[PDB]
RNA sequence: UUCAGCGUUCUUCGGAAUGUCGCGCAUUGGCA
């Protein structure tokens, strides 16, 4: 039983809008603020969004059982990797995807050029009936942002580690094509998992060939 | 608690007194577009103020607030209605006391007062 | 474009900003920085400053260049470009034509759309009009604005004008036949109500005598500037009363002081060819 | 589950204006600036703008049901291609059009030509009752610049992928005939499409025919 | 931005004070019309503001923190144009000498910084806007 | 006749988000 870290980075290729809540909108300010970790007041990519997007894309690639009403009905590879909660037959998740924080490198390259971390994109909604717009402000994340994604893989069945990492590779390739966060259908969310560093944090497992 | 009192209740009552009905006309005929432009400038400075975490206003935001006062004067010169609104709500005087205090809190209550002015101006229409 | 047409770009350049060869009869439009650095290198910058201090009113660049006797090829290196000129008087003023980022000559489609909207009135989302095709800069020649109010007079306003479009409609809202008929009707109204007043004035008699108006002048539009108050805006007499009232309200000096209604409100171009020309008139053609 | 990636060129036929607020403007300068990528500080055709324009044009082309007060109720082909949100009938979005960034080719062309990618256009409103003009300055994108637009289509219903890509091509043609961005009824927003390459990045679908 | 004589600083409130100082009611024929800078109107002011506008746009598009040589020559041409316009009309001459703009352009040239040029542009904004306000 | 331009506007008006989900399940409970 070993624990392997996949710490790397995420290069946003367009705006990234992972919305939030709990703050009332000052009149004329951002209507849909981006989620920020309150202590640093920086936009972040919650690990829940990453894990959900990876799981959804991988399930679509592998195939969904027709009439699937719950997440626990996915293919056994998906349940083995991302976790399942059935009645009595519960499978632990070997993937633990943490919140990806704003990188210090991107923070420095944005402090240079005097560039704000987020971009208040200005949008509208032309109705189909009266053809009247409706202003909206969305707090996207700028293109230069890099996020320190941190994933832990737990090796439980040593025989399935290779196939599980092939699944992870397929899912991250699907994510390189698919977006992260909301509004991805309208230009947001594009990313690329360019930077990686995989090694065995705990145990004796071989992490050189992964 | 800016100056003299100046609060959100002051905003609601001043919009009430300056409201006159013939159609509804406020501050001797101030359209909502001019107020929205002023609030847009307020938002532009307020976003930078909010993003910074320190409690003391920086030099950049202070210069932007002086610019905001100049823009207020320009808008008053452009249209008499905006001039009467600025004089009846004393917004530029609040900008001055915000500059004098050099505190983020005073700017935040100033922005709250401006937003209250906008909200009550739209509500009474 | 039967008459010289100038679409301003918001930049007005003075006499001292550009060179004017009177004998060669051509205007060298020059950029500032190239001339400034040329004079700094050649020691003519202090001379230019002393020239400006000596004569405040008239500071023609060409006369200064002749006084310093600088090389003509040394003139060409700081000159942005050259244009053929037409003057009735060195030139006083100059209005530049509209140039996009690339720098080609073009009339914006917004001017055409606004003129069409004004003439047709008497919404407008269906008529989508785009910019006209690029034109080579050689057609850009400098003309003069001349006021004809019972007597011709040259004016200091010199203007860069063109030498004498893709559009889509929706069938229900607009029709080509209807819009062209309305254009022709508006032109006929302009001729009947206001052009006759200028025909009757002695300055108008001089204008027609020289063949200033085109013989043909169908579809005629007032695209650019300098066309007049009869365009850019009713019974004939009531219309004249409204124009006189608005001019009294706006222009306190020329119209406010004088109380009597003029013969025609408002009371009011030379080219090297003997034919006279008028500013802004254009002939259009529409193809489906 | 294959993702088919469209990459192509959007070359500006005329000046392009796509407004965006939140920028302090100097007196007499550009009153309504164009949208900018904050990082590159260059004009950009947002993916939202392209997607909204294409959907609007396509839905107008096939037809609009009377009293259409919402975007969810529409021609079902548009719902399949671009998405839907109707209660109990959510349809996933098969087209994810992203931001069109300023290409290096056109940027270097302008750099060699000593041209700025934007331009300031002078206009004025002539009230005709008094013939009184009120001037304004609109930012436009210099003609000849090029953007690289990058769409991704998820192949969910294999049977109708040909019809869906035909609809995409028709929408692209509709965007050809019309403008994009600000007031194009007065001459802005003209664009041109050059389809660079269509391929299947992830999966085993055949992209030769498309 | 810079410093004038008698220890007075250059700022936007200084522009307000300058425009106020050169304001005379100057009633004529029983009508109260405001004159600024001894006969200066707003048309000359808008012309000067447009002259500033061109260079401001050029510097605002560029990302460089140091003033380019092209913008330096822009500013030299600006100095020449200011001198010419001041020589043309006495009212513009009084305006230029009272607002010390001709010295300010020299200061921004010496500083060779985009931020300083932006501050000078803001100062000229204050001048024109405050002249519009007091009128 | 000569010379010279001059003033006017510098953006305006609206739209400032909307609709929907508002935790669910499993165990604890109730029944048996």
């Amino acid at each position: 039983y070993s624990k392997i870290r996949i710490v790397g980075k995420i290069d946003v290729l367009t705006g990234l809008h992972i919305g939030g809540g709990g703050e009332t909108s000052m009149i004329g300010a951002i209507a849909s603020p981006v989620v920020r970790d309150p202590y640093s007041r920086l936009p972040i990519i919650p690990g829940s969004s990453i894990k959900g997007k990876m799981r959804s894309l991988l399930a679509k690639h592998i195939g969904l059982i027709p009439g699937q009403k719950m997440h626990n009905q996915d293919a056994p590879e998906i349940l083995r990797l991302f976790g399942s909660s059935q009645k009595g037959a519960i499978q632990s998740s070997r993937l633990q995807i943490s919140d990806a924080f704003f990188s210090k490198a991107s923070q420095e390259e944005f402090d240079k050029k005097d560039l704000a971390y987020t971009e208040t994109k200005f949008e509208n909604t032309i109705s189909r009936l009266t053809a009247v717009a409706n202003p909206r402000q969305i707090e996207r994340v700028t293109r230069g942002a890099s996020f320190d994604f941190h994933i832990i893989y737990n090796v439980e069945n040593i025989n399935e580690v290779m196939a599980d990492f092939e699944n992870i590779k397929t899912a991250i390739h699907l994510l390189e094509n698919d977006y992260l966060g909301g509004g991805g259908t309208r230009g947001n969310g594009r990313i690329r998992f360019v930077i990686d560093s995989i090694d065995t944090v705990v145990g004796d497992f071989d992490s050189s060939n992964l | 608690e800016l100056a003299k009192m100046i609060d959100l209740n002051f905003a609601r009552k001043v919009v009430e007194e300056n409201k006159r009905v013939k159609e509804i006309v406020l501050f001797n005929g101030l359209t909502t577009s001019k107020l929205r432009n002023l609030l847009e400038l307020i938002n532009h400075v307020y976003t930078k103020v909010y993003n910074s975490d320190d409690t003391t206003l920086s030099e950049d935001v202070r210069d932007e607030l002086e610019y905001l006062k100049v823009k207020f004067a320009y808008e008053s010169g452009r249209e008499p209605a905006v001039r009467t609104f600025i004089e009846k709500t004393y917004v530029d005087k609040l900008v001055d006391v915000v500059l004098k205090k050099n505190t983020k809190k005073i700017f935040l209550d100033y922005c709250k007062y401006f937003e209250a002015l906008v909200a009550y101006a739209k509500f009474y229409r | 474009v039967y008459g010289p047409v100038h679409i301003g770009s918001g930049k007005i350049i003075r006499k001292q900003e550009y060179i004017y060869d009177r004998r060669k009869s051509l205007a060298h439009i020059v950029d500032g920085p190239n001339l400034v650095k040329f004079l700094n290198k050649k020691g003519k910058f202090t001379a230019y400053l002393q020239y400006l201090n000596t004569t405040k009113e008239r500071a023609d660049l060409y006369t200064f260049l002749r006084q310093e006797q600088i090389d003509t090829n040394d003139w060409k290196t700081f000159v942005l470009y050259t244009e053929r000129v037409n003057q009735g008087k060195g030139m006083n003023d100059l209005h530049l034509f509209v140039r996009d980022g690339r720098g080609d000559l073009y009339i914006p489609g917004s001017s055409l759309k606004g003129a069409l909207r004004t003439v047709l009135e008497g919404a407008f989302h269906s008529l989508s009009i785009s910019d006209s095709l690029p034109i080579d800069p050689k057609n850009l020649a400098i003309y003069q604005k001349i006021d004809i109010n019972k007597e011709l007079k040259p004016m200091p306003l010199y203007r860069e004008c063109v030498n004498v479009f893709t559009m889509k409609i929706n069938s229900d809202d607009w029709t080509i036949e209807k819009i062209e008929k309305q254009i022709q009707q508006a032109y006929l109204q302009y001729w009947n109500k206001w052009f006759v007043g200028m025909v009757t004035t002695p300055g108008g008699k001089a204008f027609i005598k020289g063949g200033g108006l085109p013989s043909v002048l169908p579809t005629v539009l007032f695209l650019g500037g300098g066309t007049g108050f009869p365009s850019k805006t009713k019974p004939k007499e009531q219309a004249q009363k409204d124009i006189f009232a608005i001019l009294q309200r706006r222009f306190r000096n020329v119209y406010g002081k004088m109380a009597t209604v003029p013969k025609n409100v408002p009371m009011v171009v030379n080219d090297s060819t003997n034919k006279w020309y008028q500013q802004g008139v254009c002939l259009l053609e529409f193809q489906p």
